[PDB]
């Protein structure tokens, strides 16, 4: 249910919370460079525009 | 000649209380909350009394009101002075980027 | 304290362009838009256009596009209004006014909040 294909770089748009502690998922954290995934519990509202 | 139309007189008496209508449609007054009142004293310079919808400048009394209804909005005084005697002016934004004027308004006081 | 002042009443004949200055005194005459009116002898205000000084950029009525122009010299705090191709239908007094506050991001170009007035000339053709 519900996979929404909206993509950015580096926050993340109008996906899913989390149920519980903001919790970090990583595949290593003994290889710094794997890409490491912080998922929200509580939303931040952010707005944008072009006023042009 | 002014896009808006509006009044240009009403006459009475001190104390009394007044609406005079300024009107326009969806493109002036209807989409936008940009409507505004300027005085006139006669061969005075203009002087603004109401700024969008009704927000009273520094200088200006509670003896003026005004409020947004559809496509006019319209200056509602109260408490008349004889020394308010003048004309009074409505103005708005107008959409693509413009101001536009209207009416002829000359206060009376006897 | 803040004020706008103006060249006096003016003196031309039909046909030439006119010049009118408007001086920012007391105040960042960066920082504020400036809106031009006209009100016929006696008669109703009629709306001419804006200049933004720190940008630069203005735009003239519909009634005067291409016959209109406002310029600027922060140097010597002044504003002006070029308007050729006079007709007599132009006999008029011309004010210089202070309108919204800039700002990068927003848009108060078009508010119609003029909160203080020059003192105006009054132009002499017929
Ligand atoms: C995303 O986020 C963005 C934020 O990052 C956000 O941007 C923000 O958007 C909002 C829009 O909603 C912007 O809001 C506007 O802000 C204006 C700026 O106001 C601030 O700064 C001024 C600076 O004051 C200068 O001038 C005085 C003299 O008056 C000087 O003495 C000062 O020193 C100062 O500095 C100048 O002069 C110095 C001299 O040395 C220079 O050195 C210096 O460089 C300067 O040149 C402050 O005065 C303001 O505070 C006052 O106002 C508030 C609100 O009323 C009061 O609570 C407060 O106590 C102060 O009294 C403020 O700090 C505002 O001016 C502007 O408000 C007017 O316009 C709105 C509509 O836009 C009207 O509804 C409102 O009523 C205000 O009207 C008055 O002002 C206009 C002129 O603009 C007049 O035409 C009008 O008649 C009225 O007049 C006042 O004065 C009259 C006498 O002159 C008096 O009789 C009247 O009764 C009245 O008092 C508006 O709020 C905001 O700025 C943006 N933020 C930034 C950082 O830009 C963006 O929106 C977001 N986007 C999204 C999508 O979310
Ligand atoms: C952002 O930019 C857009 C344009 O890209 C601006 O939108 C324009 O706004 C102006 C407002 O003046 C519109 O022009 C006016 O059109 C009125 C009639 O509406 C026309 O457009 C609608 C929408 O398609 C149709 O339904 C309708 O049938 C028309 O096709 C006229 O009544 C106006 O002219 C009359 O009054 C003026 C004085 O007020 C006189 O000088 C005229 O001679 C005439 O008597 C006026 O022409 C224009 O149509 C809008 N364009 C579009 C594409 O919508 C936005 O205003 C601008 N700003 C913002 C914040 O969005």
């Amino acid at each position: 249910h519900g996979i929404r294909p909206v993509v950015s770089t580096q926050l993340l748009l109008n996906g899913s919370l989390a149920e519980k502690e903001i919790v970090i998922r990583s595949e290593n954290l003994t290889n710094n460079a794997k890409i490491i995934i912080v998922h929200l519990h509580t939303p931040v509202e952010i707005v944008c525009t072009r006023p042009n | 000649q002014s896009a808006l139309t509006q009044p240009a007189s009403v006459s009475g008496s001190p104390g009394q209380s007044i609406t005079i209508s300024c009107t326009g449609t969806s493109y002036d007054v209807g989409s936008y909350n940009l409507v505004s009142w300027y005085q006139q004293h006669p061969g005075k310079a203009p002087k603004l009394m109401i700024y969008e919808v009704s927000k009273r400048p520094s200088g200006v009394s509670n003896r003026f009101s005004g409020s947004k209804s559809g496509n006019t909005a319209s200056l509602t005084i109260s408490g008349l002075q004889a020394e308010d005697e003048a004309d009074y002016y409505c103005c708005s934004y107008a959409g693509s980027s413009t101001v536009v004027f209207g009416g002829g308004t000359k206060l009376t006081v006897l | 304290q803040v004020q706008l002042v103006q060249s006096g009443a003016e003196v031309k004949k039909p046909g030439a362009s006119v010049k009118v200055s408007c001086k920012a005194s007391g105040y960042t005459f960066t920082d504020y838009y400036i809106h031009w009116v006209r009100q016929a002898p006696g008669q109703g205000l009629e709306w001419m256009g804006w200049i933004n000084p720190n940008t630069g950029r203005t735009n003239s009525a519909q009634k005067f596009q291409g016959r209109v122009t406002m310029t600027r010299d922060t140097s010597i705090s002044t504003a002006y209004m070029e308007l050729s191709r006079l007709r007599s239908d132009d006999t008029a007094v011309y004010y210089c006014a202070r309108g919204g506050w800039i700002g990068l991001y927003y848009d108060s170009s078009g508010y119609p909040n003029f909160d203080y007035w020059g003192q105006g000339t009054l132009v002499t053709v017929s």
